[PDB]
């Protein structure tokens, strides 16, 4: 683990997988808010929670398997061990709530948002966006998901209900 | 009810040609600027919502579009009102929130097929430019754009009923209908 | 060249939409699927052509194969007349 | 493994007829803005994955839509299920997803002919306007516009037996074979 | 040799009759969903190519295909293949890539008539709907929908044999030989 | 000028008058183009198109109202009488159509009902029924026979064969235009 | 109550209308002031930022929306007809907006979809290609053109040559302005 | 609580959320306008205008409960409640001001702007309305001028929620 | 070679040959992504990857032989016996992954995807995407590379685009 | 007057600022912002009343001659034809191109110029002005390399403006 090794992957992620990145780790850098990802990337390291098991399930996170074979040199059973063997650096809520957010299209997250401001007080916005505003307003959370899962039954998206009760049971 | 979600399933049993219609029907409410971003029927609703002729208590307006599309599946089931209802409400003097005006226009649409459209397009080329008269316009754009070069109003149907006395016979009882209460 | 873009556009007016789609056919070797699916006139195709030297104003030989295989014998002296 | 390959080639073998009454007979379950972009099966398809109602586990509904198009060779040889099997499927109450109702109105749609068709225009002036009776809408369609300006449902099927006793007793013989059940 | 302007002029030689017979002849390769917008053979050419079955070193394919179709002018003209040639080609095992039972069911549409074809569309009240019934419908349009209805196939020749029974015996000597082929 | 003299040349044909120059511009226009071609305008356009027909050359459009016997079209819109196509057909070149397809043709202006019945049964033996059904005329059976390869410019065996049966005037034309 | 009134005919302007009139004021408002114009009160305000538009002064903005045939805003929100704006623009010397624009946007008037990528490939020699995009409308190749000074006032060659290639009556607009002239 | 409880709202708040904070306490220290979060919670600290409701009150505002539930252990009864028996720091005008602000996208302030400039003289609401607060335009008892330009933009819910204001003053 | 050269050709470039030609550069340029093509350009002319001979063979993969003679006053056998006597600048892999999609319309690309779904699912669904978007993100997940092409040739076979698994077969057996 | 140069200052955007920055850039010491700048012109006596209104007319806000200072386009115009200018030709030709360029062009133009210059931030054209001057590289008797430039990104008008410029020295 180096320098080197953080700048490689800070220039060589898109848009959207650093603004999911700085997603998945809310939970770790809860003090400071990171405004960028090599910024999150430096904090990590300097409180000692950016090894190079963190750095490759971060990367498994953003389902960036060509930076953990080429930076890295680790495959997908080796992260899916490391993940297996010690405690996880992002919680399987982050998880489910970026999976939730993959599976949906533009249409889906304004559909989404429209039936959401019943319960909450203005651009085009990802759905990891209304995720973190209903975090900020105590109306989703990892035991609180009801709101969320009426939503989504209620925008005919009864796969992405069936993933949250399936991390319902899991817990 | 629940508001959100009944307005979301109401814009989620219109397409685009209901659309449309509900977009022309509110063009003396919702200005043209406004107007061209919509491209749902929940976004037109939010515009409604800023004017306060739509909300929790105020549906009136709400189900006098749905009424004036005939979708009436949408009035008895999300809106609980049933054919007849409307029309007692609508006979009301100042009780209806659409002209008129707009609704006869409206209805002519809905008398004229592809063909004749493209007719009614033939019949204006002396007075609108070919760029408007493409074969994408339906005839809502084309009343807006005769509108636009003041040809079409409520006192100026001479053009309309000329344009429409080559096409069917039909659209000048209507016109004439509208005319006569005036 | 603006003689041969003229040419190449009263060449594509006069053609047909099913003659557009022969002459798609004919040119899937030298052009791609997806090129020819954004074709939408003769001139488009020509233009795509004219890029790759395929088709020259010094060099017609293409042009001229293709509207011969079209029997569009009118096309063809239009080319002729540009020969002049 | 190959899901979605079955889809596709499941889909390959549907043209645009079968994908029109496909989605005809799934209108219960997505909305008409849902259904206004779906063009071919495996958007359809789609739609369904998102309702859990097609699933590598959950293929009930997509073996009673093959059925009801009657595409049973799709059935035997996609999805390893015969003609007998599906009709004793569906003989159970409750195990039909797709309503009686909706069944009944496609099967109108297997016994009409083009002039029949035109016929059940002409029956139905009155009632729709003409751009919704253009030359170039089905019978479902017309049995859509109708359900949109509530003449005909499942307790209102007065209208629809007048134009197809007008047209034909076979008709009349379906609905009320579809109203003894009831 | 150019192999595309070749093909252009095989398929300036070919009318929209001879278009369906060799679609038709091509459902075992081809599916409903490719097939519906061939409207021209250039466009089939195509399909075949993307399958590797037609390219200038194997116009196996091209010259079966010319030659069940009876176009013995195009063959001889075009790819320099006489009649007896395919003949051998085709009485050897294996060589023969249109299976026996496709040519058998376009035989039997080269001997029936439109009268004849009328009474096999009224043969088939009682197993076909009526609106693939219609008089639009050629003889291989109801061979399709007979196989999508599992009423013809390899397997099941009995609805075959009984229609054909009705109207002339040289059907049933053509169905009989392909079946004791077998 | 033209084009409108074009359009009314071609509103004063008949279908028929079509389906007979149809057949006439065989071996210059192809099937798959000639399918489309529903009125005698759109024949013209697609001769306009192989440059067989412009305003400096007429000799073609000439050619085919006299083959079809359409002399009054002739003398109304082009100004062209009976002698002076005789004429023009008698030099050895000016000949557009081949002297194969005016005897064909020719041939099917010398058969009756019963004789075109009598022509269809004489070819069970080579082509099969759906081409020889009752409202196919003898051009559409002609093509056929191209199509099967027992009829053309060299294999004249079996229409002579089937002419024999009905009638001994169509070997009299066949045999003119043998020594051509 | 003027401020009311020109945001009244702003929100009445779509953003075609709006891109007609960035055009027709070419001539007054520079490319780099006009690139953030997406709305109609901007342009108003650039328009007041030049005394071209004041409480007393509407004839730019009147000859403004009667070059784009918005006679219901000219006569709604301006009290004034169309006969009214023909007689003083019949007058030589009261125009603010000059012939050759006016005959410019006709011409984008008088061109359709399939004309406009015609026009587009009759200038591939002349333009470059990625600023010949299917995004790109009649009035952006003009001012490309002008870019080039290969169109103007005494500059029509290219500009005759391409209506030529595509229809007859742009050719009877330009020769009609040029008479004019 | 101390000053790592001001760091961590410093650190944690959000830019519009910053700048809503500050125009929100306004009202509190005109002696000084403070430049950012930082050191208005300074300041207020100093003064002894920051206590543990204090600052509910002022994440309560901003509609940020995470925070409230992180750092100080209180819902949202529980700061309705203070709200209920305590006198508050931000007036119920900067209250309403605020949520128009959050009811407005660029293009409804830019003609809401364009429409003010006439009475005076990329801004957001809460600078105009600073601006007019600074040119004596608005005020808790003078909101007529605002509410008649709310009505000319169309955005009559605005126009209601100042009338909600003005029965909730008397 | 200078910034007029890239200016010149960057601005005869439409959308896709720029998408196509930053596509082409993933792999000489891993170590940043290039946002457009002036940069990306930029970008390999400053690290000395840039040459008039890399310029003219990214010339000659999108077959912009026109650019070519009038920018670079270059002809077919000057490419070609350039590419001949130096080491390429874009490996066979990426012309091959480009040829494919030059050869795959909308209808094709999209029943692509479908099958892809299975081992990747919908992944960036945004908007219509590309073949070559399809294989940035295979190549992201590590189901595609010069020496892993059986899945695409599978989903090839099974979208009956025999012609494509035989080009994949033709680069395989160049190796 | 003093009091008006503070009310100018109050009512001016951000480029009309740097703009005005710019044109008086030939008359020692670098001036942070425009008060400081027109405080110090009126200090040394080269800013009257005439001065500032040109200054106005060249940055295109006559409503400000008309509130401020009470003048319409045809006084200074006038102005302008009668007596020298405070701001030289080559300053406005400057200014001219840059109001004449879309950021897209300006982008291009910059992208020519990093040949010649180093990486000066989203700069606007005025600002790729004062670089190439403190490099030596644009002057009023020294415009080949900008005019160059101008014609490989198509801007043959702008062209045009150097030379009739030229033409007129």
């Amino acid at each position: 683990m180096s320098a080197e090794v953080i700048g490689q992957v800070e220039e060589a992620l898109d848009t959207d997988e650093k603004e999911m990145l700085l997603f998945l780790c809310r939970d770790v850098a809860i003090d400071v808010v990171p405004p960028n990802v090599r910024d999150l990337l430096d904090i990590l390291r300097e409180r000692g929670k950016l090894s190079v098991g963190d750095l490759a399930e971060l990367l498994y996170r953003v389902r960036r398997f060509d930076l953990l074979k080429r930076i890295l040199k680790m495959d997908r059973k080796a992260v899916e061990t490391h993940l297996l063997r010690n405690p996880h650096l992002v919680s399987d809520y982050r998880v489910l709530m970026a999976e939730i957010g993959e599976d949906l299209d533009k249409s889906d997250v304004s559909s989404l948002i429209f039936l959401m401001k019943d319960y909450m007080g203005s651009k085009e916005k990802s759905f990891l966006d209304l995720v973190v505003e209903l975090e900020k307003l105590n109306l989703v959370a990892p035991d609180q998901l009801d709101l969320l899962e009426k939503c989504l039954k209620n925008i005919h998206r009864i796969d992405l209900k069936t993933k949250i009760q399936k991390y319902k049971q899991s817990v | 009810m629940d508001f959100s979600r009944n307005l979301y399933d109401i814009g989620e049993q219109l397409d685009s040609e209901d659309l449309a219609s509900l977009k022309f029907l509110s063009l003396d409410y919702i200005p043209q600027r406004k107007q061209e971003p919509i491209k749902d029927a929940l976004m037109l609703f939010q515009r409604l919502q800023e004017k306060r002729m739509l909300e929790e208590s105020n549906l009136s307006f709400l189900k006098e579009l749905l009424f004036r599309i005939n979708r009436l599946d949408l009035l008895i089931t999300y809106l609980n009102t049933r054919k007849e209802e409307m029309e007692r409400e609508l006979q009301t003097p100042g009780r209806a929130q659409i002209s008129a005006y707009r609704v006869m226009l409206y209805q002519i649409s809905e008398e004229v097929s592809r063909s004749e459209l493209r007719s009614f397009k033939g019949g204006l080329q002396e007075e609108i430019s070919k760029c408007k008269l493409d074969d994408d316009m339906n005839l809502l754009d084309i009343f807006i754009e005769m509108e636009k070069r003041v040809i079409l109003g409520e006192g100026k149907l001479d053009i309309l009923k000329r344009v429409c006395a080559q096409i069917n016979k039909s659209l000048l009882k209507i016109i004439n209908d509208y005319e006569e209460f005036s | 060249m603006d003689p041969f873009l003229v040419l190449l556009g009263s060449v594509s007016s006069s053609l047909s939409s099913s003659e557009l789609t022969e002459l798609k056919f004919l040119c899937l070797g030298r052009v791609g699927k997806r090129k020819l699916e954004r074709v939408q006139s003769g001139l488009d195709l020509f233009s795509m052509l004219l890029e790759q030297n395929d088709l020259e104003p010094g060099h017609t030989e293409l042009l001229r194969e293709l509207l011969a295989s079209l029997r569009r014998h009118d096309l063809l002296r239009r080319v002729d007349d540009f020969e002049a």
